RNA sequence: UCAAG
């Protein structure tokens, strides 16, 4: 039921029935590059250029396109080195 | 190489200004020659400009020492005599 | 143009597409083959 | 193009041991014999003769992979008996059986001809 | 804890066939003997071919394959011959090989059948089982085949060209009494040639105490070896394999301790 | 954020375990000192697994909440998902 | 044009950015290998030699990498390149100076792929997440990828010319990601349907049904051999079920050693009588159905598709849920090995003797067909006299077709049931159907009794010629044979007209397959693009890229789909 | 009879004539499921056999000819007019429908290695390479000669020793992969000597040259065709199919000792899984095995016309019962490894099996740091060009579902097309950058200080530049 | 550099850059003769 | 194309029997009788001779490449 | 040149004009097996587009009894759109109606 | 002379028409070859109906 | 190929 | 354009 409910929630989240088509998906206010990957492509890019839209770069496809690490799993968090723990313990090599 | 490595956090889309196009293009005075070949191979102010990009996989473009890998290419500009609608 | 070998002939390679110094095996030029890529009738058109 | 040479099935490559004996930690008085470059031929005879021995509690042979050439024989014996002793005695018994069979087959051949 | 004492009766003995019954033996030993018949009896067969001229319709590797499959008389010389790997001389020498040479050209209008008789051996003992003939290739007028070949000792585990036997027939429990095979309808199945039952009864009554014994054999030869010699050499070779195992096992046992 | 008022799960997520083990293994391959005594372990990933079991990996995970704030959980603080 | 380049598929936006051709990838035909474990894949030596994984030189591994460098590209466990600290790459194939071969910490030796290297294995189309799973590498001496038979069901792959793609991770970080997220044992249970993806299949399923029957008794040596292939054996031989007169183990007794740990499960065999549960002998099942496993020991029951297959509550599902993924991997592999080595003793076959039935059964099938044809004739005569009364909401033509189809379908099913009654215990069609390995009762019925009615576009065979199906039939013939009913079985052989009608039905099936592939592909792509960025944030809210809250908790209860199981509330139904 | 029609105006000559050329070779077609007949019609076009008797004269690309074709033991009457007996494609094989070791599972097949050694399903693959000496160029002449590394400025390090003086390798010389079949040289205009123009063998061909021909083509230039012969012993990847739609690869090859054997000593050449038959309902395969056993014993080729009504399974079974075998064709088999009788009796009989053109050697490909495309600077495509396999969009969606962000990044950026660009901080547009000069400047701002290095796929750089050429400005700003 | 002729099967030696025509028949389809170096064939 | 030496299944030499089989067929023996006379007993061996197609005669019809 | 071009390329028309050209005619003969050669020679090609997935032109029709083989059709994206003549089928050459 | 028409093999206007099988062998053409194809630019092309 | 309610 | 899933 989770997978059905998620599709139903995405389609009806905005308050208007969002068809899973170029029209419904592209009309939602996502990033221009993410819209570009789905169907319309160049027309979406032209409109975004005309209106001065900015891509937040929070999407998975947008980060995949630019070669950056995606915000998906294993990319959600940023690891930091712990100096105090590095000092502790037996540093054999 | 000295420039710090950065990751794009925002992509801004806008129509290119004609003045910005004039300033940015390495070609000066526009592409005056339809022919791509002068002096045998290279035609300055032509379609195949040495400054615009690396040619023949061994040459270096005039603007930077690309060696067919480092150079990303450089844009040129054509000054249309009368304006034309963008499709 | 192997830096350690003045005037060294670099052998071409087809497997990776690079010119390699035959006496030391150094790869000069990483991927510099790529693909590597009628003039009789009329002229430039 | 990746086909192994035919002689690889029975020829030990240099540095390969025909028999390696490794004890089994799980159970007492158990040893695991690995025979290289051998097939079901030798393994089945050895396992059968081992099973005939009253002091051999367990005896089985396994080809880990048909594409590779190796036999693994597990022998477990009662205390006061050693798995290695059981393996040696099994081989002696098989050799004796085969020799007796050769003698009797030669006698049968000689009797069938001109008799 | 000791080996059973087997017996043998030879029911038929011909030039190409030996039928014998081994009794008081385990099934594993009998099956291993059957297996050694097929894969571990050494025979001499052609393994090296250098073709000088081949105008025949069949290509060179075709001719090489057909030549390799041709059986060669290896009755007594195979024991004397050494494996090419064992011989110290580089490549092939008379001690480690036998040289066959073939030269045939068709100048007659009639088609010339290149047969095994045209193969000529330097060693008299090894001959292509000729003393019809196996057809290597047919030649039109103006077509010539000249080649030189060397024959090596080997056994069928390497290649089927070194398989001594044509068909080894192995059967035990002719009337199903140990119920090793469970017939869904016992009556439909044809009775074995060795079956001792009357026509009315399809299967012998089940004997729980019985174990497989009295194995029946029928060994047929390709002519490379005498059918008796195949069985004797198989027994001897299996004995040699076991003795080599025993030597290596003794080495490992002493080294570990 | 402050060390107090941590709302994220105490258990280490599967993706965090994957990235922590891979990163620590890459560091070990680059001759970083190893906190855990190795019992003849040469493969860097296996040594990283041993360190993770001993909870001696010197990495602190920074978890970004959707509001923009971050909570820094040390690898030791997080309960291993295993 | 620029727009033409970017817009279309295989353009820069999609054909060169969203997906692209990649290095360190290999492809070849896949063939079976029961001996390999679930996670292992068999890689040819040439593919392994071309593909190289760079290893950083550490003080720990300097000797091993030095030996690999010395071997070079020619010897298989060798190194193709040496990458220095400066970034200089020394190709070892062309002669390197002996000075260059020396290694120091920080160098990266590109060793050939070796046994135990984690790779990603893919088969297009990649419909679901289980279609890319991480496999350990085992090098074997032939030119085909070899994977275990259980792993075929996730990939939807059979070995009839199929091919798969091998991608080798090139870094320790991505190798660890694959190892801890995408390995085959980790993805035994799918979150889609909270069921195990992989199950025992084909020979192993058919043979596990036979092995687990009450009849199967194993002697001492056979038990030795079977235990030899059990990887997790404790080394202790179980006490035989029948000590005297002769020590004889049972198939269930040996399978109990395969079952991991202490797993408790109750399932029912496919042939379980419905009345058995209510009546006596409910626990002492007369037919040896009602699989029960207590303390990881098979007390009773015949294993089948329901117990060891890909269904909720299966023994494999309970193993994954209870014991863990590693022990479950061992469980799959051990079932396959032990049962496949017993199948050498028992054996399986399919012959004509299975298709043929008793003479009485053939006569019964013929009589059923005779009376069905007579009933269709009576319905036709009623329609001609206009005595037939239209069914509400249907025209007289529609109701005539309904009644005729009902009569023909009832005859078809009755003949099929008679054929299925005829089957003996030894019948192998029944073995495979009962075990669930392959086939169905419908296939047996069509093989033995009646192929059935051939329907095209949901109706009987249409009047392609003017008012008649084929030129051989008379105009306005609505009888059973004319419109497509195939009375003969496959064994008996179809008459020529039935052959053509059967060809028409099979063509409809083929066309449906071809159409469904494309339409489903488009639907799947659109769904993925619409929902790609939705994920569970650390608030545990489910948000998209814009950070709009799709759901406040995932699934409304914040739980993952794989861990959940079917359960009964037990407070709902009962009366007050 | 009971009156159905009394006004027949025409009669069919024979109902089996409704089938076409490829479906006519199917024995007992009426006993198979219809999709299986359709599949066999396609598989029969791909089988190997002597395609034409003049194949030695012909120089064709991709010609396969089987060593020992055999005519079917169970044949249709309409096959005679198709000339299938004259030019057969396939070998009658003793086939056992059994589960032996699990290597025949799914659709795979266990084959006898000893039979393979004796010539079973052995074939030859001929590949012809054509080259034309073109003098049409104004100053370019593609002369046939043996290139010399010293003389020719352009050359390759592959083996050139094979070439004779004419630049064409002589027949009878073994050619391994990446060897020069034909050596050709284009004279180079000295704008101010030689760009190598030899032709190289397809990788892993590993054949011996059969024929080398030198002629003049239609244009009158010198034309050379070279035919390379490669014998193809069946392997554990090759695809074999019967005439009843059952296709499958070779799971493993067991020697004659290992294969199960009847009491007569007959070991199956091919073992197919019993699981293939029931779902596919190809009973024609079973009836063909029964009729083949009867035909081999009797000595007459069996008749398998589709619609006969004189040939029934029961009649074939009685005929087989006369020859001393079980009437249904089952035979008691013995396990090759242990010698014990297999409890179930295995169905063994001769069945016409074909060898399809799809072989593993032609289909195996591996890529690791190979050549890259010019336009995208991405790996090439195709086995011939050492192309990498495509990581499609469906694959990237699977990897997203996994949560393997870094493997996805490696596969989609680092493995395919890594690249670096320099981007002005003030304006997102890329800036000119001279690494050797160490001077980095941005046009349009007259700003040198504010430039940042950005790592992006080369395809993304190309996308942004193509957007710029359309007057769209994709200003990538790090801030 | 000896070319066998298709039409009349007579070997004719042809130098480099010489027309490919067989003397005594005029046919333009020549075949290169089998190489002198010998190849070892395993009978396998 | 030519009669195979060594029948595939068992290995009995059958390459010497093709011309004898053809001659026996000319002598009006039935194919089964000819196979029995030649000594071929197992159906594997009889398959070889019965199903063989001798294409090498058709190939020999063509004139030789070199005379 | 017109006849040779239309045969070689497979486009039915003129060199300059490809708008009305019909591709798919004049394919290279398959010589894998004699059966493949024969079936390639006796082949029918329905002009309906492969891209369209409408199933009516693909289904086997009752009128194809004895004229077109029921079983032999390519499986894939051209099911039912490529057909092979039956054995006895003979296409009419044509005659004058006078 | 107005041009050249490609000739389908073994048709009435082909050289192979009405030739005995021995004569076909003498021309190195197979007697069993069906014909019905054009040899255009050295490759056999078949006109699909 | 079975019936109207089954498969073709 | 033709095959392979
Ligand atoms: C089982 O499903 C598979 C997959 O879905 C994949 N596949 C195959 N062709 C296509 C295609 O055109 N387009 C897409 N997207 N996928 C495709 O192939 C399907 C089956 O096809 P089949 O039905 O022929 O498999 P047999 O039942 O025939 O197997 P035998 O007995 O021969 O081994
Ligand atoms: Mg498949
Ligand atoms: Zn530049
Ligand atoms: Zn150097
Ligand atoms: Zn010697
Ligand atoms: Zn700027
Ligand atoms: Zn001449
Ligand atoms: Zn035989």
């Amino acid at each position: 039921y989770r997978h059905l409910a998620l599709l139903c929630d995405t389609m009806t989240c905005r308050g208007h029935l969002m068809a899973i088509t170029r029209h419904g998906v592209n009309r939602q206010d996502t990033g221009p590059l993410m819209k570009c990957s789905f169907e319309e492509t160049v027309d979406v890019l032209m409109e975004a250029a005309a209106h001065g839209e900015s891509d937040p770069m929070k999407g998975v496809s947008e980060n995949i396109m630019l070669g950056q690490l995606a915000p998906a799993g294993t990319g959600c968090f940023d690891l930091l080195l712990d100096a105090e723990k590095c000092k502790y313990g037996m540093e054999i090599p | 190489s000295a420039c710090p490595l950065r990751t794009i956090k925002r992509v801004q889309f806008g129509v290119l200004s004609p003045d910005e196009l004039k300033r940015m293009s390495v070609t000066e005075g526009g592409i005056k020659y339809p022919e791509t070949t002068e002096g045998g191979r290279p035609k300055l102010g032509g379609l195949m400009d040495p400054r615009q990009g690396v040619i023949e996989r061994t040459g270096r473009c005039q603007t930077c020492a690309g060696n067919m890998t480092e150079c990303p290419g450089h844009f040129g500009h054509i000054e249309l005599a009368k304006p034309v609608f963008h499709v | 143009t192997c830096p350690n070998h003045p005037d060294a002939i670099l052998v071409e390679d087809y497997r990776a597409g690079d010119m390699i110094c035959p006496e030391c095996g150094l790869v000069v030029g990483d991927r510099v083959i790529d693909v590597g890529s009628n003039p009789l009738l009329s002229d430039g058109d | 193009m990746n086909a192994p040479p035919a002689f690889e099935s029975f020829l030990l490559f240099e540095g390969e041991k025909k028999i390696t004996i490794n004890k089994d930690t799980k159970v007492p008085n158990a040893c695991l014999f690995t025979i290289n470059k051998e097939d079901h031929t030798l393994g089945n005879i050895i396992k059968s003769q081992l099973l005939k021995d009253p002091q051999v509690l367990f005896a089985g042979y396994k080809v880990p992979h048909p594409l590779e050439h190796k036999i693994i024989i597990r022998v477990q014996t009662t205390p006061d008996y050693s798995p290695q002793e059981a393996f040696t005695n099994a081989i002696t018994d098989l050799i004796s059986e085969l020799s007796l069979l050769e003698e009797r087959f030669r006698v049968a051949i000689k009797d069938k001809q001109e008799g | 804890p000791y080996a059973n004492q087997p017996t043998v009766r030879i029911t038929e003995l011909t030039d190409e066939n030996v039928k014998f019954i081994i009794e008081n033996t385990d099934l594993a030993v009998a099956n291993s003997i059957r297996r050694v018949f097929i894969a571990e009896v050494p025979i001499i067969a052609i393994d090296w071919v250098q073709i000088d001229a081949n105008s025949s319709v069949l290509h060179d590797e075709f001719i090489a394959h057909r030549l390799g499959l041709i059986p060669l008389t290896s009755d007594d010389i195979v024991d004397k011959l050494q494996y090419s790997r064992d011989c110290t001389c580089e490549e092939f020498c008379p001690e480690c090989s036998v040289e066959f040479t073939l030269d045939v050209r068709c100048n007659e209008d009639q088609t010339r059948h290149v047969t095994s008789r045209d193969l000529i051996s330097n060693s008299p003992r090894v001959i292509p089982v000729t003393s019809d003939d196996i057809l290597i290739v047919k030649l039109r007028k103006g077509q010539e085949l000249r080649l030189r070949a060397y024959a090596k000792k080997g056994f069928g585990k390497e290649h089927a060209k070194w398989n001594p036997t044509a068909g080894v027939a192995f059967e035990y429990d002719p009337d199903n009494a140990l119920r090793h095979t469970v017939y869904p309808k016992p009556e439909e199945w044809p009775k074995s040639e060795y079956s001792e039952l009357d026509e009315d009864e399809s299967q012998a009554p089940y004997d729980p105490n019985g174990k497989p014994e009295r194995f029946y054999y029928n060994v047929e030869s390709c002519g490379s070896l005498r059918p008796e010699t195949i069985v004797l050499s198989a027994l001897s070779g299996l004995k040699k394999k076991l003795s080599d195992l025993q030597t290596q096992l003794s080495h490992e046992i002493q080294s570990d301790v | 954020q402050a060390n107090q008022k941590r709302i994220t799960t105490p258990y280490m997520t599967k993706y965090e375990r994957a990235r922590v083990l891979g990163t620590r293994a890459l560091q070990i391959a680059m001759c970083a000192p190893v906190m855990v005594e190795l019992e003849g372990e040469t493969d860097p990933l296996l040594i990283a697994m041993k360190e993770l079991k001993a909870r001696k990996i010197p990495i602190i995970i920074r978890r970004y909440l959707p509001d923009g704030s971050y909570e820094d959980w040390g690898v030791d603080e997080l309960i291993i998902s295993d | 044009s620029l727009k033409q380049r970017l817009k279309g598929k295989e353009g820069r936006v999609r054909g060169n950015l969203m997906g692209k051709r990649v290095d360190f990838s290999a492809r070849t035909v896949i063939t079976p290998d029961p001996n390999l474990s679930i996670d292992q894949v068999g890689v040819p030596r040439s593919i392994a030699a071309n593909m190289t994984f760079a290893e950083i030189v550490t003080p720990f591994n300097i000797d091993r990498l030095q030996e690999l460098v010395r071997r070079g590209n020619s010897q298989y466990p060798g190194a193709k390149y040496i990458i220095r600290d400066n970034g200089d790459r020394i190709d070892l194939r062309f002669h390197p100076k002996p000075s260059d071969l020396h290694l120091q910490t920080g160098y990266k030796v590109e060793r050939h792929m070796c046994d135990g290297d984690i790779v990603i294995f893919n088969r297009q189309p990649t419909l679901h997440k289980m279609s890319m799973m991480g496999h350990r590498v085992r090098i074997l001496p032939w030119s085909t990828f070899r994977l275990n038979l259980s792993v075929t069901t996730p990939y939807n792959a059979d070995f009839d010319g199929d091919e798969m793609n091998l991608h080798l991770p090139q870094s320790l970080e991505t190798r660890a990601e694959i190892q801890e997220l995408a390995m085959v044992p980790r993805m035994i249970v799918t979150p889609q349907s909270n069921r195990p993806v992989m199950g025992i299949v084909q020979d192993t399923l058919t043979a596990v049904r036979k092995f687990t029957k009450r009849d199967v008794f194993l002697e001492r040596g056979e038990v030795m051999n079977l235990l030899m292939f059990l990887s997790t054996w404790d080394g202790k031989v179980p006490q035989p079920a029948i000590l005297k007169p002769r020590p004889l183990w049972t198939g269930k007794q040996i399978f109990s050693l395969i079952i991991p740990g202490h797993i408790n499960c109750i399932r029912t065999h496919s042939t379980h009588p419905d009345d058995e549960d209510s009546g006596p002998y409910k626990h002492i099942s007369p037919g040896d159905t009602k699989v029960v496993v207590e303390n990881g020991e098979l007390i009773m029951g015949i294993l089948c598709k329901k117990s060891l297959g890909t269904s909720a509550g299966s023994l494999v599902h309970i193993s994954y849920l209870e014991m863990g993924h590693d022990i479950t991997r061992l469980f799959y592999s051990n079932i396959q090995t032990v049962i496949n080595n017993w199948l050498l003793i028992e054996g399986h076959t399919i012959g004509i003797g299975d298709s043929i039935a008793d003479s009485k059964t053939y006569q019964d099938i013929q009589n059923t067909i005779k009376k069905a044809k007579q009933d269709v004739i009576e319905v036709i005569e009623k329609a001609h006299n206009n005595e037939l009364e239209p069914t509400p909401g249907n025209t007289l033509r529609q109701t005539f077709e309904n009644q005729v189809n009902r009569i023909l379908n009832d005859a078809r099913d009755k003949t099929g049931s008679s054929a299925q009654k005829s089957l003996s215990e030894y019948n192998n069609f029944k073995s495979m159907v009962v075990s669930g390995a392959k086939g169905s009762k419908i296939n047996i019925s069509q093989v033995i009794a009646v192929v059935g009615q051939q329907n095209v576009e949901g109706k009987r065979i249409p009047f392609g010629f003017k008012h008649r199906t084929l030129p051989h039939f008379i105009k306005d013939d609505y009888g059973p044979e004319s419109r497509g009913f195939v009375e003969n079985s496959y064994l008996a052989g179809l008459t020529p007209t039935e052959f053509f009608f059967h060809a028409m039905g099979g063509r409809e099936g083929l066309i449906d397959t071809a159409v469904k592939t494309a339409e489903t592909g488009y639907i799947q792509r659109r769904l993925i693009k619409s929902m790609e960025s939705v994920m569970v944030k650390y608030d545990a809210t489910v948000r998209n890229s814009i950070n709009q809250v799709v759901q406040l908790r995932y699934g409304e209860d914040g739980l993952a789909g794989e861990s959940v199981e079917f359960q009964n509330l037990a407070t709902l139904k009962p009366s007050n | 009879e009971v009156a159905y029609c009394s006004t027949y105006t025409h009669c069919e000559i024979h109902p089996s004539m409704i089938l076409g050329v490829c479906a006519s070779i199917i024995p007992f077609p009426d006993h198979n499921q219809s999709p299986r007949n359709t599949y066999q019609s396609a598989m029969g076009k791909q089988a190997m056999g002597v395609y034409i008797t003049n194949f030695h004269v012909r120089m064709d690309t991709l010609a396969h000819v089987l060593y020992y074709p055999q005519k079917p033991l169970v044949t249709t009457r309409s096959m005679e007019y198709l000339r299938f007996r004259e030019l057969p494609a396939g070998i009658n094989s003793i086939v056992a429908i059994a589960s032996y070791t699990g290597y025949n599972q799914e659709d795979s097949v266990i084959m006898n290695r000893s039979a393979v050694d004796r010539g079973f399903f052995r074939s030859v693959f001929y590949r012809s390479y054509k080259e034309q000496e073109s003098k049409k160029g104004f100053d370019q002449e593609e002369v046939f000669e043996k290139p010399t590394r010293e003389t020719c400025q352009g050359m390759r390090h592959a083996i050139y020793d094979k070439l004779d003086d004419d630049g064409l390798i002589a027949p009878g010389v073994r050619v391994s992969g990446d060897d020069v079949i034909i050596g050709k040289t284009v004279t180079l205009p000295e704008n101010e000597t030689k760009r190598d123009c030899s032709t190289f063998l397809r990788t892993s061909e590993t054949g011996i040259v059969d024929q080398v021909m030198v002629t003049l083509n239609q244009e009158g230039y010198k034309f050379c065709k070279i035919r390379v012969r490669s014998v193809r012993i069946p392997q554990i990847g090759d695809k074999f199919a019967s005439r009843h739609g059952q296709k499958g690869t070779c799971g493993i090859q067991y020697r004659q000792e290992d294969m199960p054997f009847t009491c007569e000593g007959i070991t199956p050449d091919i073992i197919i899984n019993p699981h293939a038959i029931p779902s596919r309902m190809t009973i024609g395969h079973l009836i063909e095995c029964l009729q083949g056993k009867v035909s081999a014993n009797k000595g007459e080729i069996g008749d398998a016309t589709p619609f006969n009504d004189a040939v029934n399974v029961q009649k074939i079974s009685n005929l087989l019962s006369d020859y001393g075998y079980h009437l249904r064709g089952n035979e008691v088999l013995y396990n090759g490894f242990t010698g014990r009788k297999i409890t179930s009796q295995i169905f063994i009989g001769p069945t016409y099996y074909q060898r399809l053109k799809h072989m593993v050697d032609d289909k195996i490909h591996s890529r690791a740091r190979g050549p890259i495309q010019i336009l995208n600077r991405q790996p090439m495509e195709g086995r011939s060009r050492d192309g990498g396999l495509r990581f499609g969009e469906m694959e990237r969606d699977c990897q997203i579902a996994h949560g393997a962000a870094q493997f996805l990044r490696e596969r989609l950026f680092e493995a395919s097309d890594p690249y670096q660009v320099h981007v002005c901080n003030l304006c997102g547009i890329m800036a000119i950058a001279n690494t050797r000069t160490h001077t980095y400047e941005c046009r349009g701002c007259r700003n040198k200080t504010q430039i940042s290095l950005v790592r992006m796929p080369y395809a993304c750089k190309l996308l942004f530049q193509e957007l710029m050429s359309m007057s769209i400005a994709p200003r990538m700003m790090s801030v | 550099m000896i070319y066998i002729c298709g039409e009349c099967h007579t070997e004719n030696e042809i130098k480099s850059r010489d027309p490919i025509r067989c003397r005594e028949c005029g046919y333009r389809i020549m075949y290169k003769k089998r190489t002198k170096r010998l190849v070892v064939f395993d009978a396998r | 194309m030519i009669i195979p030496v060594r029948c595939f299944t068992c290995g009995k030499i059958v390459g010497n029997k093709w011309e004898a089989y053809l001659g026996l067929l000319q002598a009006e023996y039935t194919e089964g009788d000819a196979l029995d006379a030649l000594g071929l007993k197992r159906y594997c061996c009889r398959r070889m001779l019965l199903a063989h197609v001798d294409l090498i005669e058709k190939l020999l019809n063509y004139a030789p490449l070199e005379k | 040149d017109g006849l040779k071009y239309s045969l070689a390329t497979g486009n039915w028309g003129d060199q300059k004009k490809a708008h009305q050209a019909r591709a798919g005619v004049s394919q290279v003969l398959n010589r894998l097996t004699f059966a493949s050669t024969l079936s390639h020679l006796r082949r029918l090609n329905s002009p309906i587009g492969r891209d369209g997935k409408l199933a009516k032109p693909r289904q086997l029709h009752n009128t194809l009894w004895g004229m077109v083989c029921p079983a032999e059709t390519p499986e894939g994206h051209a099911v039912g759109l490529v057909k092979n003549l039956a054995l006895m089928a003979y296409i009419s050459v044509g005659s004058q109606p006078s | 002379f107005i041009g050249k028409i490609p000739i389908m093999l073994r048709s009435t206007y082909c050289l192979l028409n009405g030739l005995t099988d021995r004569d076909l062998c003498e021309l190195n053409e197979c007697p069993l070859d069906p014909g019905g194809y054009f040899i255009i630019n050295g490759s056999e092309k078949v006109l699909i109906a | 190929i079975w019936g109207i309610g089954c498969n073709p």
